[PDB]
RNA sequence: UGACGGAGCCAGCGAGUCUAACCUUGGCCGAGAGGUCUUGGUAAAAACUCCGUCGUAACGAGGAAUUCCUAGUAAGCGCAAGUCAUCAGCUUGCGUUGAUUACGUCCCUGCCCUUCACAC
């Protein structure tokens, strides 16, 4: 039978490892997307 | 009508409500649904105004 | 958490993967590890079924 | 004020309508500017339009964050109120506290018999920038709505895989430093709009050595939210989870405060369209 | 919804399954109700009616029967009277059986009554706080008999037959137009 | 899990089919159309 | 700081020609389809105020530990709606009755910040 919508994703250990690696790479490169105070 | 048999353009008849459910009333088809939806949307729009 | 984190790392040179209960009189399981195994086993089974869908033969090994 | 708020919104809507009408004219001027620099001839319609050419001399002298946020972007630190639905269970009250600790400038408010128009109006008086309401099911958080004052937007989210910090033993206390933000895999125009909403709940200008990082990772419309505390080692970075973990999926986004059920819908999740499964909007 | 399934365990398999009604309203199987057995909850893009019938489209495999009856007329004595499996029509006649039929499946002429919906009722709270330009004039019925209403003389007899006719003619004329 | 697999397979199948159908439509238009223009030019030359 | 009965009386949300059972006993009509009747079982504003009566196997208000909470807040009461995600083993709204204790301190526990006059 057909299904209307994708099931909600499950948080496996591999998913956390992939998510952790992205954060570690960003911090190591020191690029973060954050609001910056406007001059004056 | 070019390259079409009259057999292709055959009327498909419309079904009826089951007898076990005859108490509830007429079986709603697409046409009768569209009337229900259009009227409801027309009224809600005025309320939003 | 961080002050403990520095303390551990300077000595050497993720508590959310464990579900813990309350001791009424403690780690109870591994949601991440358990779900990965339970999810993979049905994956290889699903892989097996899609192979078996359209076959009649098969190498009949009686060794 | 009530007269002030009404007229400000009316002018702003009128500004949008004219800007949509002005969109065609803006491109017409862009073509004229390019033609002058390159020397390429103008298209026929622009050639015969004397009024535009006369206007161009004045309008030759012309030259981001979204409009609701543009006024206060990076100037005034956001003020956040985190509340719940009526008669909350204890777990939701615990989770509402965790969200409060998540945003540095948040305050928890009890919703016992507060009426929603009274709740929003009370917050508008006090200068509140953002209002957060959490719902729950059998002590499991289910929904989260973020309502920016004074005139929206109101963004609604649904939570899955919610793991509160109280579920951990000997976790300790959090760090409340202004945290760094990571927004990963937000590509579409709607995605930027969500980044724009989530970004401005935080204080601007974290310290470069700030030790708390909050990441919103989009993976098939399910925004993973994680909070980490990191220590820069001599050969890489080591991180630890502070929590809470949860997954947010947008399903509404309105041009108005959460009170106004009649506010225009900027975007909505269509689940019964035939082609629903195929594309991921965020 | 009811009567689609027999027990909650069956509903478990089909949660999230796509469904639709006769009218064309699409839906989804949300969750299995604990009581009574088999009942479940579905959310449709628009409000459905009781008279509607909800349908789930599924696919069931069919197998080809392995029947092989070579014609061997030469071996026979007649060589022109080989007979194998009979048709379903012939089999039924030999056993004196009716062609199976279902009273539901038959078609019938359908006559549709003109559809009409009730007038719009504005909530009184909204109605109270309306601008002077747009205030809806709702004229209440009168119950206390007005004196003029107790005075007016209505011509009877020859006028009555001569006035019903006017309301007769104008009803034809508008319908014609 | 079965729901997750099916939709991915269906989406992939739909993706390939459109690419293939566009592929045959475009190649027919490009090559055959060129000759038709070539023929029409020859007819104009005549 | 009860039970039973009676009496008085107070809300706000909500308006899609749309709103809603099951299983049986039999009669009659009908070619059939079915129609009608008959029949048993199963399921399915409150607080408040006044008056009258009685009368004081498991479990009798929940240990250690742990969590939350500052005014129309805690807590008690019912009434509606189910609004493309979540929800009916329930979710969300609405009104009703409405307190005690703090509103100070950095002593402990954590987090954070710092090292153009006059006067200092
Ligand atoms: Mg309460
Ligand atoms: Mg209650
Ligand atoms: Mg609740």
């Amino acid at each position: 039978f057909d299904r209307t919508a994708k099931p909600v994703p499950v948080i496996t250990s591999e998913v956390t490892e992939s998510l952790e690696d992205m954060i570690r790479r960003r911090i190591q490169d020191s690029n973060f997307d954050d609001l910056q105070r406007r001059t004056l | 009508a070019k390259l079409v048999h009259d057999v292709q353009k055959k009327q498909h008849r419309e079904r009826s409500q089951l007898t076990s459910r005859s108490r509830y009333g007429f079986l709603e088809k697409h046409k009768d649904y569209v009337k229900r939806a259009q009227d409801f949307h027309r009224k809600q729009s005025t309320l939003k105004v | 958490q961080l002050k403990n984190l520095k303390a551990a790392l300077k000595a050497r040179g993720n508590p959310f993967e464990i579900k813990a209960a309350r001791n009424k009189r403690i780690a109870v399981g591994k949601p991440g590890i358990s779900k990965q195994i339970g999810e993979e086993q049905r994956k290889r089974a699903f892989e097996a079924r899609k192979m078996m869908k359209n076959k009649r033969g098969g190498v009949i090994d009686k060794r | 004020m009530l007269r002030r708020q009404a007229r400000e919104r009316r002018e702003y809507l009128y500004r949008k309508a004219q800007e949509l009408q002005d969109s065609q004219l803006q491109q017409k001027r862009q073509i004229i500017k390019q033609a002058l620099a390159q020397g390429k001839p103008l298209p026929k319609e622009l050639a015969e339009d004397e009024s535009l050419q006369k206007d161009f001399r004045y309008d030759q002298s012309l030259k981001q964050v979204d409009d609701e946020y543009a006024a206060t972007s990076g100037i005034m630190d956001p003020r956040i109120i985190v509340t719940t639905s009526r008669d909350p269970s204890t777990r939701l009250s615990q989770f509402a506290k965790e969200i409060k600790l998540l945003f540095p400038n948040a305050v928890r408010l009890n919703r016992g018999n507060y009426v929603m128009p009274n709740l929003v109006d009370a917050c508008k008086k006090s200068g509140t920038t953002d209002l957060v309401v959490l719902h729950e099911h059998r002590g499991v958080p289910t929904s989260l709505t973020i309502s920016h004052f004074p005139h929206g937007p109101t963004a609604q989210f649904s939570l899955h895989n919610v793991v509160m910090r109280h579920d951990i033993i000997n976790a300790g206390n959090q760090s409340e430093v202004n945290p760094h933000l990571i927004f990963d895999n937000f590509t579409t125009a709607l995605g930027k709009r969500v980044v724009c909403i989530l970004k401005h709940l935080f204080n601007a200008g974290p310290k470069k050595d700030s030790e708390r990082v909050i990441t919103f990772a989009n993976r098939g419309d399910f925004i993973s939210v994680r909070q980490h505390v990191y220590v820069r080692t001599r050969e890489g970075v080591e991180i630890a989870e502070v929590g809470p973990r949860f997954e947010m999926r947008l399903f509404e986004l309105r041009l108005g405060t959460l009170e106004n059920k009649d506010a225009d819908v900027e975007w909505q999740l269509r689940r019964f369209i035939r082609t629903a499964n195929k594309k991921d909007y965020l | 919804i009811k009567d689609m399934f027999s027990s909650a365990m069956e509903v478990a398999r089909f949660e999230g399954a796509q469904i639709k009604t006769v009218s064309g309203i699409r839906g989804e199987i949300k969750r299995a109700l604990s009581k009574p057995e088999g009942h479940y909850r579905a959310a449709f893009e628009d409000k459905i009616l009781m008279s509607d019938i909800v349908i789930l489209r599924s696919w069931y495999p069919v197998r080809v029967k392995k029947f092989y009856n070579p014609v061997t007329s030469l071996l026979l004595k007649e060589k022109t009277e080989w007979k194998g499996l009979r048709l379903t029509g012939q089999i039924r006649a030999a056993m004196n059986l009716e062609t199976p039929s279902n009273p539901d499946s038959a078609y019938h002429k359908i006559e549709r009554v003109e559809r009409h919906f009730n007038g719009l009722k504005v909530p009184k709270a909204v109605q109270k706080e309306l601008p002077f330009k747009s205030q809806i004039h709702q004229m209440k019925p009168q119950k206390k008999k007005t004196y003029m209403a107790k005075r007016a003389v209505v011509l009877g007899g020859d006028e009555k037959k001569a006035r019903s006719f006017i309301q007769k003619v104008l009803t034809i004329s508008k319908a014609k137009d | 899990f079965e729901a997750r697999q099916r939709i991915e397979e269906k989406n992939k199948e739909s993706s390939d089919y459109h690419a293939k159908m566009a592929h045959i439509v475009n190649t027919i238009n490009t090559e055959e159309g060129a000759e038709k223009n070539k023929y029409e030019r020859e007819r104009k030359l005549r």
